[PDB]
């Protein structure tokens, strides 16, 4: 069962805390060529592009097919699902080229 | 008449297709932007076999077919050739040699009621597996034993056709996903679907 893993399903956090979200590209011979992350506000249905800017920090081991995704100093407005979208680009290992995308995780944040 | 591929009524289309029914869609004598779809971030899964996604817009084909069908998200990964479970086994099945895409997002929004959504149906029996692209919609009574079936359901003999029940507070992999399959055929005859990208 080819399929990215992304872990945890759910959080609740305090404002002002940190979270990790990891993705693993789980019982696939591809190789994690490229990694992307997407986000949906609480109550909204667009899925848009993260910037990998100053709160949002990212991580990615090729070799495990892992990945992270940390965001410091939650505030309210981070409310919502993170999505990661593991690329395979490369042809050789793989059957296929192109991306398959994890569950998502649903975090809240409080004060 | 060079104009855009009709994909917004595959893609958008309001009913989709129980995976045992699945839709076949032809297209052809247009030109087709591949790279918005594949660069679109509504997809969960986008896996081109043979032929680079990056690479779409810059090749002509003779056909395009998109089969279209609603599955549960953890059943999307037997939409792969060399595969085998209920799904690839007896509602459809990829060939070993099979050139496209396979495209799916999580449908919960769309195709999951409050009280679930019963609407979708699979194949739950079979005397063999089918071939790459069969359809099978027949519900004659599965003889699983040596004992004959007559149309009539008994201990051996099942209705073939079961429901998924679509909860929609359910775990993403019980969560209905819609399924595009894009097939692209290069035959020795006018290559009529092109990018535009493409001479
Ligand atoms: C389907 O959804 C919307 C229509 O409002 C659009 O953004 C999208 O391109 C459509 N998908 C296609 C044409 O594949």
């Amino acid at each position: 069962a080819e399929r990215v893993e992304q872990t945890p399903t759910t959080t609740t956090k305090e404002t002002g805390e940190s979270l990790t979200i990891n993705c693993v590209l789980r019982d696939s011979s591809c190789a994690l060529d490229s990694t992307y992350w997407y986000f949906t506000k609480k109550g909204a249905t667009k899925k848009e592009s993260l910037s990998n800017g100053g709160r949002y920090a990212e991580t990615v081991n090729k070799a495990s097919k892992s990945f992270s995704l940390r965001i410091s100093d939650l505030r309210v407005e981070d409310s919502g699902t993170y999505h990661c979208r593991a690329y395979s680009l490369s042809a050789g290992m793989c059957a296929w080229m192109g991306y398959i995308e994890g569950g998502g995780t649903i975090v809240t944040v409080n004060s | 008449i060079t104009n855009l591929c009709p994909f917004g009524e595959v893609f958008n289309a309001t009913r989709f297709a129980s995976v045992y029914a699945w839709n076949r869609k032809r297209i052809s004598n247009c030109v087709a932007d591949y790279s918005v779809l594949y660069n679109s971030a509504s997809f969960s899964t986008f896996k081109c076999y043979g032929v680079s996604p990056t690479k779409l817009n810059d090749l002509c084909f003779t056909n395009v077919y998109a089969d279209s069908f609603v599955i549960r998200g953890d059943e999307v990964r037997q939409i792969a050739p060399g595969q085998t479970g209920k799904i690839a086994d007896y509602n459809y099945k990829l060939p070993d040699d099979f050139t496209g895409c396979v495209i799916a997002w999580n449908s919960n929004n769309l195709d999951s009621k409050v009280g679930g959504n019963y609407n979708y149906l699979y194949r739950l029996f079979r005397k063999s597996n089918l071939k790459p692209f069969e359809r099978d919609i027949s519900t004659e009574i599965y003889q699983a034993g040596s004992t004959p079936c007559n149309g009539v359901e008994g201990f051996n003999c099942y209705f073939p056709l079961q429901s998924y029940g679509f909860q929609p507070t359910n775990g993403v992999g019980y969560q209905p996903y819609r399924v595009v399959v894009l097939s692209f055929e290069l035959l020795h005859a006018p290559a009529t679907v092109c990018g535009p990208a493409a001479a």
